[PDB]
Formats: C-alpha cells, structure tokens, sequence
C-alpha cells in the first residue's frame, strides 16, 4: 500500500524503488448534478469529507 | 545585491527564486540541492573481535598430586583431576594407574581474526551538516560541495555563498552504535568490561591491538572418563556465530526521511527534512536595468491545455509585445505554480510558451516578466496516469485549493439562507413595532 | 496518449477520430473496418453420399 508519502521497496541485491502516487486522479467531473464528491475524491479523498 | 533565502531541506527538487533588484531586471535564479550528507562525531568506544579458547598442553601428574596455580588470564580455569590413566600404543604412559593425577588448565585469548574481523562499539553525537548544491545561474550549471555551518562561505565566479546551517538537527544516530565493515547498527551494546557470558559482544577489548581482553565464557572443565587423554570441557559461546542473525535489516532500511548510509566514515545521505538558509551576494554586473530590459506590453497570456500532473502538465501560451531584443526574467510569483524555465530571450511582438503545473484544476495566476505583472487563467485536468516514480514540485500546497465551478457552487449556497435571515430581521422589526403600536 | 473509441460496426466505411494528448495540438486519424468474419465452431454429425 502506497501512502501519501510514497514507498520504498527493496528486493534482493538489486537497488530499491521509490514510489509516489498522484492525487487519486480521474475520479472527476463537475456536471449539472453535483459531482463535487468526484472533485473531492480528487481533492484529498477520505480526509475533510466531514467538512461538506 | 546580497540575497538571503531559506529553502526547505528537500532532496532533488529545483528551487526557483526571485532576487529583487529594483531599478533592474530582477535576477530570477534556479538552484537545487543534491546531497544532504551528515557525519557524526568521531569517538570509538571499544572493539569486539572473534576470540579463541587457548588450551595449553596440560600436565599429566604421573605418580603424584600437585596444586592449582592461578595465572591472570581471562576466564581462567584449572583443576587437578585425580584417578587418571593415560593411553597410547603402549597403554599406560605413567607407570602405575592409581596415583596418576593430571593438571588441566585453559583460558581464552584473542585470535588472528581480530586484524580484520571485529566490530566497533562506538559513541556518536552531533554531526557535520555537509551538502552539495547545483545552481543553474544564467545557463551556467555550477555545482558546489561544502559544510553548512554559517561562517565558511565559499566564493566562485562572482558568487559567494554560505549554505545552512541546518535548522532541524535530527539525526538517525544515537550514542550507542555498533559497526562492522559493511553494516552499522544503532543498538545498545553492553559497556566495556560489562559483557555477560554468552552475550552480544561478551568478549571485549578496546582496539584490535589492545592487549586487554575482557572475556566472559562461563567455562568449566569437566572430568575425563578413563584414558581420554585430553581436556574435555564446557562450551564457550561466541557472539560472532550469531553476530549475523540478530541483524535483521540494517539502517539503510530503518532510517526515516529517505536517509541512506555511507561507510568509512559513516555519512547520512539525503535525509530530507527541515530547511537550509543560503545567502549569496552577486554585484551589479549580473543585473540589467529595467530601461536596459526590453519592456513588454500586450501581456496577453493563455493556455492551450493544462493538466495538474506531477510534471509540467500545463504549458501556457504568451502572446506579447516587447520593446526590443533582449533577455527577460520570467517568474512564478506563487508557490502553487512552478515554471521550469528561468529567463527567456524576447524580441518584440512575438509569442512563446511556458512549462509549469499546479496540483489544482483552475489556476489563475500573475506571471512576472521584465518586472511586469500579467494575469492568466488555466483550466487544468486530472492526469490520466496514476503511479509516479519521482516526487513532484508544485504539489507543496495546503487545503485552500481553488476550483473551476465549486467557486460558483459555494457562491450558489451562500446565496441561500442568509437572505432568509434578512427576511427574519424584517419580520422581527415588524412584530416589534406593532407591539410598540399599542400604547 | 490513450484513446478509446467505440466506432459503429460498419464494413467498408471509414471513421475519423480526434486523437489528442492533453497539452499538444490535436490530430484526426482514419481507421476502417474491412471485414467481420464470424467463424462458427463445428462438429460433423454424419455424412450422406
Ligand atoms: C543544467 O542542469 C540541469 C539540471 O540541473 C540540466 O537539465 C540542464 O540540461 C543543464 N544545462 C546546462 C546548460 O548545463
């Protein structure tokens, strides 16, 4: 599981690998309906879900 | 001017900055740190090398009995065993059987392994904030390497500089740390002279050439049965036969902040946290006047398509009219936007582009060009890709992140009930006055 | 970059698609179906001569 920090993984003698996620992108729209939980699921999902 | 700034101590990210010289084109310059290399204070405590049991050739006290003389040896053991009976091809090496006793003595010393095979118990405290930074000053990649202290400014090619010193003085190291030639371990050892028998570092010495050998092997010499003309004895456990198994991961994997390991000497590598002050004076020969700058008019900027990716998923189009030919200081004033380009040659009525991004969808922003403010809008998009193999730059933001139409939606919902509170106010005054209409 | 299209199942009519990555100038490409040959899986029951 990749955090918002990113993750190191090493395997055997070969050099580790460092990984970063994107913004949980492509769950997006605006629409004539709300689609603002969509923009939220871009804009840092599952934290400050409580504010709306 | 002299310009002093403090960049966040963040390994591998290009830091762009403005150097305001009023009456001049402001020297926007790009610099980026490369190494964060700490070296803790050099203080060896003691050594642990592989011992060996030294059993000297014992003393078969034929037809008699002697005493037990004690020498000053680590884990000394001696015993006159009676009732012994020696064997060879001829059987009885002594003449009789009954009166034959035998002295048995043994102890432990160092080995020849200790010239290379050992491990330093070691005391580590405050480190040397050494580092490296590359500045792309005016198409000139100049990379320097020095320690961040505050006084040792180094100067090359019109540029003096003192990096640091480090604010966040966190170290991965503690006081107690044991080191072997390929691996360091920030673990507590027992102190010198305090090794429990059979433990990690139970044999103790200061250096590989110290003649003092603090040892603890709990050894005891048992009785041989009959004719076994040798020294049967207990077990002296070496810590070094299990000097490997307890190790687990080494501190290349226990360190936080992406911090890595350099041996002999042990440098902490690229452990990005905190911030570093850099202060650089360049005189006016690097500063071009605003009147010597081609003044831009017609600041008509826009973007074909932006995308708030990790990399420069926005690239905007500037149509412009400079006065004449010459360089121009292009600059992102806001930390949300990171232009990847320092200064551009501008000619007059012409058009070019700029590579940048933010992390949000609707970035509306004023670029600075030949000391000239220009506003421009940008609808960025959520990027298609999902895994990124590198950290991003402009994404250092907070929560107050502007949007495309949730601006309009929050305007729509603040145009909700507060108007009905104004209605509530008019109902309140109209019910107040009619109650005051009685008298 | 990636471009998923659902063209109608038409033998012998071209299709123009607007392929474009986010950030660059668009492009219009032509694809065309030529044949949709449905091969049934078979088993002989018996013959007659
Ligand atoms: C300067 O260094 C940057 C990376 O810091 C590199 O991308 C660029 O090509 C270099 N340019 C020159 C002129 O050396």
């Amino acid at each position: 599981t990749v955090p918002t920090e990113g993750l190191e993984v090493t395997w055997g003698n070969n050099e580790p690998y460092k990984y970063w996620p994107q913004l949980s992108t492509n769950g997006t729209a605006h629409g004539h309906p709300h689609e603002i939980i969509l923009y939220y699921y871009e804009l840092y999902p599952t934290m400050t879900v409580v504010v709306v | 001017y002299e310009h002093v700034t403090v960049i966040p101590n963040t390994v591998g990210v290009p830091y762009k900055t403005l150097v305001n010289r009023p009456g001049y084109s402001p020297m926007v310059l790009e610099m980026e740190l490369l190494s964060v290399t700490l070296e803790p204070t050099l203080s060896l405590d003691y050594i642990t090398c592989e011992y060996k049991t030294v059993i000297p050739s014992p003393y078969v006290k034929c037809c008699g009995t002697a005493e037990c003389k004690d020498k000053s040896l680590p884990d000394y053991s001696c015993k006159v065993f009676t009732g012994v009976y020696p064997f060879m091809w001829g059987g009885a090496y002594c003449f009789c059987d009954t009166e034959n006793t035998q002295l048995s003595e043994a102890h432990v010393e160092k080995s020849e392994s200790c010239k290379t095979e050992f491990a330093s118990a070691y005391r580590a405290h405050t480190a040397s904030a050494s580092a490296k930074l590359r500045v792309l000053y005016q198409g000139n990649n100049v990379t320097v390497s020095a320690y961040a202290n505050g006084d040792h400014a180094v100067t090359v090619k019109d540029a003096k500089f003192i990096v640091g010193p480090m604010s966040s003085a966190w170290t991965p190291f503690d006081n107690k740390i044991v080191v072997y030639k390929g691996d360091v371990y920030n673990m507590d050892y027992p102190p010198f002279g305090a090794g429990r028998p059979g433990q990690f570092g139970d044999i103790q010495s200061r250096t590989p050439e110290s003649e003092d050998v603090y040892a603890n092997t709990q050894l005891v010499l048992q009785r041989p049965s009959a004719g076994t003309v040798h020294v049967p004895y207990s077990q002296a456990p070496s810590g070094f036969k299990y000097w490997l198994k307890e190790r687990g991961a080494s501190l290349q994997h226990t360190a936080p902040f992406g911090c890595q390991i350099a041996t002999n000497p042990v440098r902490a590598m690229n452990c990005a946290v905190g911030n570093m002050p850099i202060s650089i004076d360049i005189p006016d020969a690097a500063f071009t006047r605003v009147v010597d700058a081609p003044s831009l008019t017609d600041m008509s900027c826009e973007v074909p398509a932006c995308t708030h990716s990790s990399d420069f998923g926005g690239v905007a189009i500037i149509k412009y009219a400079a006065s004449k030919k010459g360089k121009c200081a292009v600059h992102s004033m806001t930390n949300a936007v990171t232009i990847r380009e320092a200064e551009i040659e501008v000619e007059g009525n012409s058009q070019l582009q700029i590579s940048f991004s933010t992390a949000l969808a609707s970035a509306e922003f004023r670029v600075q060009v030949c000391s000239t403010q220009v506003h421009c809008a940008a609808e960025c998009h959520p990027p298609k890709d999902h895994i990124v193999n590198y950290p991003a730059s402009h994404t250092t933001l907070g929560v107050q992140d502007i949007s495309v139409t949730a601006m309009s939606w929050v305007q729509k919902i603040t145009g909700g009930v507060g108007l009905v509170v104004a209605v509530a106010a008019l109902i309140l005054i109209v019910v107040l006055c009619v109650s005051f209409s009685r008298h």
